[PDB]
Order: structure tokens, then C-alpha cells, then sequence
């Protein structure tokens, strides 16, 4: 009756009270849930502060379900959707559930139907790698969005170092991230194609972060890939000297920190690749 | 305590969707297709599958076919690769693929397939060794394997083999243990087992350690499909088990002490079920079933 026509109003004002958010603040560092069990009767659960924003708890818990039932009714065509309904229904959907599969195939079908611009979905999930920085369907549903972007070019090469920075933030929220790392490697091999100015370039940047993130066996493969790559690019770089240098600081690195068995076994493979070159 | 009773195990799972909790597993409902198969076939390994719905999840798949042939996670839901092979698993168990069309799967992941031989998750293409292993573990249990270029599938899991011997999603990343286990499953469906190194790989699932028992069951099935699994200690893990369990409610979790949840008390009863259990089922390591069930009449 009038209940469900008023959550269908309080609904409305709380995904516009977001919007909103986003046009007062460009600049949105993180998103966050803050824990409020019973709401409050002149507050508005979206909570506002110089860079971050923040859900209160009850929101999610009588919202959610009604942004995501509302957008099954429009995938079983039983309730349509406007362009801007879509783009916001979803936006909420993965700001609170990334994994949501449906919600990202959504905005795909968007994207390339000049409805939705592509550089959203890389701010959108730029957002959601700030919470869920493990979540696979953010990282599945940007590889799709930059296959969009480039089909090396100088906008190109300033997509591929927005990539850089977000697989290095990612990595930095959980040691070893998988998914984080193997699409780090997924943009060399697609948008940049094993250009070796790039790969020289993610050696020397990788350095520090090499020394201060040991025992991180998905850094380190990522080592392993650059190096890899350069040599399959070879068949100006002295590339028995990119092997002579990476086995001293394996080495320097295990008489600063002993104990460490991942850096040891990468050493190992370096042995490897010095045996192949012969 | 060292008490493997499972009675209070089962009444933990057939209890656990009585739950008032219209949220919490409104935000799951892009995997509760698997969720589903999860729960269901650890029942079917204690013996109390029939303390489950069966008719209600009948009609519950049959809805989340799709047109392409594809089946979604949930109704109104995109269908998936994924949530295909859980579907088709669940099926299996209740002797009733016919129940949705058997064809139109078989079209739909055939249509899945690049001319490299790798496979996509769904239709835009997102490409991974775990789909390779959904495709050919979903084809194998429909009985239409041959519908698709086999050789260029196994040319491209064997592909992606690095050089610690294990196994990563795309030809270039990283060894893990979840995409060993999809490809060793790959391979062992495909009679391509030999391909692999079962001493090496071995070496490496047995060195390596970390939702955690995805890690333990991808470790522990692997090397079951590798026929080198005596390299663990079976007695010390089976306590540590039981140790996962909860006294109280049931179920397990991936450390002892933690939240429990249906997914993690599969392979809390499927691994043991492995280490040589006797009141659990044997259970297969590819196909994450009771071996009773992989044996049909008609
Ligand atoms: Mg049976």
C-alpha cells in the first residue's frame, strides 16, 4: 500500500543524497560503513566528511534488497529503467556488493551503448579496490572496460601508468594479492603489449617496494614476468646484465633479511633464466 | 572434543536457511547456485540429503536457465560458467539432468570456447583457467565432452603451467592453488594427466600454505588427482579438522574459532572424507561429489 510507496521515495532521496555527495566532493579518497543500528529521524544515513563518505548500517539493512530486487525486475522485464535510474541503481549495488556479477554486466551493455562513459567504471572501481581491494569481478569487469578504451598511443600510455597505481595501492592493502598482481600483468600483455620502455620502466619502480615487501611471492612473479618478457622481446638492453643484477639484489636482500624463503626461491629462477640464455 | 560426530552437522545445514536473515543472503544471491550445491552435497555424503528440498530447487534451476542455454547464480541473474557446472552438479545428484535443457548447455559452453582452446566465463569474455575446468567438468557430466576441441582445451591449460610446476589462470601469471586445482581436474578429465609433473607439483602443494579452506581442499583434492597425497601427514590434519568445528552450533570455519558457514564445512567433511573416513563417504576429488553418484544405470 503507502509502505511500499514510501520506501519507494526514501530510496529515491538516499541514492540522490549520494550523487549529490560526489558533485560537492570530485575527490572521494575511500567508502566506508559506519555501525548505526536505528536510524535517526532529521539524519540522513549518508555521512559526509572532507574525503571520505560513509553508509550508517541500518541503511544497508532495509535498502540493499530493494535496489537489488528492483534491478532482477528489470533484468526478467517486468520493470524497466531509465539511463539514469540504471546508472545509479548499479552504482550502489557495487559500492556496497563489488562481487555482484549482474550489476557490473549492467553498465557493460551501457558503456558501449554511449549511455555510460567508460572513465566512470574506472573511478567506480577504483572506489571498490579501496574496500575490496581482493573483490575478482572488479578487476574481470576493468579488464573488459579497458579492452573498450583501447579498441602505443599517448592516451594509451596514460591509461596503462592509472593502472600501475591502482595494482600498487592494491597490493599494498593485502600482501600477495593475486588478483591484484595477475592483472597487473594482464595490462602489459594486452594494452601495452610487452613494450620494453614500459617493462625497464616497472623494474626500476618495483625496486623499492621489492625491498620493503619481501615474502610476497606475487610481487616477486611479477619480477619474474618482467624479466621473462624481455627476453622473449629480444630474439641497447644488456640483458645478461638485467640477470647479473637481479641475483646481487636477490642476494642483498637475503643478507638484510634472512629467513625469507620466497626470496630465496626467486633467486632460484633467476639461476634458470641465466641456464637458458646458454 | 576428538568426537567425529556428524549428526549435529547435518541438523546445522538443513538449519541454516531457517535463519531470519532477509539481507545477509540477499548480498550471497550471486552465488547461492553454488551455495546450494555446497550444502547439498555434503548431506549426500553424511547421508541425509533428503533433509533438504529437493523439489523446490528443482524449479529453482529450471528458472535459472537462460535462453542462451546458460544458467544463472539466482533467478534474474546472468548466467554464468560457473554457476552452470554448480547447477549441473546439483542435477547430477538427484538423477535428474533432464530437468532443464541438456543441449542448450552443451551449445552454450561450447559457444564459450576461443581458438586458442581456452574458455570465457560468460559472454564477454573474460578468460581464465577455472572456466577451462567448468567447461570440461560440465560437458563430462552431461556426457558431451567431444562437443568441444579437446586438444586445443588441454593445448592451452598446459599453457599456462609455470615454472614451479603449478598451474596459474592465464598463460604468464602467477602458480596458485586454486587454478592447480582447476587444471589438474582438467586434466584429469581429459586422460591428459601424464602431462604434468606428479612428483614436482607434488613438491610444491605439500610446501605451500596460506577463506582458507578453499587453500586446504584445493591442496588436498589436487594431490589426491595427483596420486601423490601420502606426502602430507594425514592423523595431524585431521585433528586440526576437527578443530574447525563448532561444538555448539556446527559446521566448519577456516581457523578454529571463527565464523562457520556451509562452504567451509564441505571440505571440513569432504577432506576428511579424502584422509580415508569411514563414516563420510568417499568422496571424488575432481568433481567434489560422493563416488556413489558418478555411477549411473541409465
Ligand atoms: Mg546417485
Amino acid at each position: 500500500a503507502e509502505t511500499s510507496e514510501e520506501v519507494a521515495v526514501l530510496v529515491q532521496r538516499v541514492v540522490k543524497d549520494i550523487t549529490n555527495a560526489f558533485r560537492r566532493n570530485p575527490h572521494i579518497d575511500e567508502i566506508g560503513l559506519i555501525p548505526c543500528p536505528e536510524a535517526r529521524y532529521n539524519r540522513s544515513p549518508i555521512v559526509l566528511v572532507e574525503n571520505k563518505l560513509g553508509v550508517e548500517s541500518w541503511c544497508v539493512k532495509f535498502l540493499l534488497p530493494y535496489v537489488h530486487n528492483k534491478l532482477l525486475l528489470y533484468r526478467t522485464r517486468k520493470q524497466w529503467l531509465n539511463r539514469d535510474e540504471l546508472i545509479d541503481v548499479t552504482c550502489t549495488l557495487l559500492l556496497l556488493n563489488p562481487d555482484f556479477t549482474t550489476a557490473w554486466n549492467v553498465r557493460k551493455e551501457l558503456i558501449l551503448s554511449g549511455t555510460l562513459n567508460p572513465i566512470k567504471d574506472l573511478h567506480l572501481g577504483k572506489l571498490a579496490l579501496t574496500k575490496f581491494p581482493k573483490s575478482p569481478e572488479t578487476w574481470i569487469h576493468r579488464r573488459w572496460v579497458l579492452q573498450q578504451l583501447i579498441q602505443p598511443t599517448e592516451r594509451a600510455q596514460r591509461l596503462i601508468q592509472e593502472e600501475m597505481e591502482v595494482c600498487g595501492e592494491a597490493a599494498g592493502r593485502y600482501p600477495s594479492n593475486y588478483n591484484a598482481w595477475s592483472h597487473r600483468i594482464w595490462v602489459l600483455q594486452h594494452l601495452a603489449k610487452l613494450d620494453v620502455k614500459i617493462l625497464l620502466d616497472e623494474l626500476s619502480s618495483t625496486k623499492h617496494w621489492a625491498s620493503m615487501h619481501v615474502s610476497d611471492h606475487s610481487g616477486f612473479h611479477y619480477r619474474q614476468f618482467l624479466l621473462k618478457s624481455l627476453i622473449s622481446q629480444t630474439v641497447r638492453i644488456n640483458l645478461p646484465h638485467l640477470l647479473e643484477e637481479e641475483v646481487e639484489f636477490s642476494t642483498d636482500l637475503i643478507d638484510s633479511y634472512p629467513g625469507h624463503e620466497t626470496l630465496w626461491c626467486h633467486r632460484r629462477h633467476i639461476f634458470y633464466l641465466q641456464h637458458h640464455l646458454n | 572434543p576428538d568426537t567425529l560426530l556428524l549428526e549435529k552437522h547435518a541438523d546445522y545445514i538443513a538449519s541454516y536457511g531457517s535463519k531470519k536473515d532477509d539481507y545477509e543472503y540477499c548480498m550471497s544471491e550471486y552465488l547461492r547456485m553454488s551455495g546450494i550445491y555446497w550444502g547439498l552435497t555434503v548431506m549426500d555424503l553424511m547421508g541425509q540429503l533428503h533433509r533438504m528440498n529437493r523439489e523446490e530447487i528443482l524449479a529453482f534451476i529450471k528458472s535459472c536457465q537462460h535462453e542462451c542455454g546458460g544458467i544463472s547464480a539466482s533467478i534474474g541473474h546472468d548466467p554464468h560458467l560457473l554457476y552452470t557446472l554448480s547447477a549441473v552438479q546439483i542435477l547430477t545428484l538427484y538423477d535428474s539432468i533432464n530437468v532443464i535443457d541438456v543441449n542448450k548447455v552443451v551449445e552454450y559452453v561450447k559457444g564459450l570456447q576461443k581458438e586458442d582452446g581456452s574458455f570465457a566465463g560468460d559472454i564477454w569474455g573474460e578468460i581464465d583457467t577455472r572456466f577451462s575446468f567448468c567447461a570440461v567438468a560440465t560437458l563430462a557430466l552431461l556426457g558431451k565432452l567431444d562437443a568441444i576441441n579437446v586438444e586445443k582445451a588441454i593445448e592451452f591449460v598446459l599453457s599456462c603451467m609455470n615454472f614451479d610446476g603449478g598451474f596459474g589462470c592465464r598463460p604468464g601469471s602467477e602458480s596458485h592453488a586454486g587454478q592447480i586445482y582447476c587444471c589438474t581436474g582438467f586434466l584429469a578429465i581429459t586422460s591428459q594427466l601424464h602431462q604434468v609433473n606428479s612428483d614436482l607439483l607434488g613438491w610444491w602443494l605439500c610446501e605451500r600454505q596460506l577463506p582458507d579452506v578453499c587453500y586446504s581442499w584445493w591442496v588436498l583434492a589436487s594431490l589426491k588427482i595427483i596420486g601423490r597425497l601420502h606426502w602430507i601427514d594425514r592423523e595431524k590434519l585431521r585433528n586440526f579438522i576437527l578443530a574447525c568445528q563448532d561444538e555448539e552450533t556446527g559446521g566448519f570455519a577456516d581457523r578454529p574459532g571463527d565464523m562457520v558457514d556451509p562452504f567451509h564445512t564441505l571440505f571440513g567433511i569432504a577432506g576428511l572424507s579424502l584422509l580415508g573416513e569411514e563414516q563420510i563417504k568417499p568422496v571424488n576429488p575432481v568433481f567434489c561429489m560422493p563416488e556413489e553418484v558418478l555411477q549411473r544405470v541409465n
